[PDB]
């Protein structure tokens, strides 16, 4: 019972890191992205 | 009579040894599943730096 329990709670410790690296570099772009998106067009049109 | 409660005896003792073993074989395995991934875990920590 056990075993079977464990076969239901038990999260896996090589998928979770892998998911939390992966939406940590994720996080990373969208934020350098949308700086960059913000901050373009604005001074273009500025500028005109 | 005491020949016959040491048979006793000495039966139930047989038994809770090999019930001690089991016990002790799956903790073997348990246990070596839980230093790879103990190894896994600080290796991708100290890489992630």
């Amino acid at each position: 019972l056990t075993s079977a329990r464990s076969r239901i709670e038990d999260s896996d410790y090589a998928t979770e890191v892998s998911n939390m690296s992966r939406a940590q570099i994720l996080q990373q772009a969208g934020t350098s992205v949308l700086a960059q998106a913000n901050q373009v067009p604005q001074n273009v049109l500025s500028l005109l | 009579s005491l020949t016959k409660q040491y048979l006793s005896v000495s039966n139930s003792i047989d038994e809770t040894v090999a019930r001690y073993k089991a016990q002790f074989t799956q903790l073997d395995t348990m246990m070596s599943k839980l230093n790879n991934t103990s190894s896994y875990l600080t290796q991708q920590f100290t890489a992630m730096n």
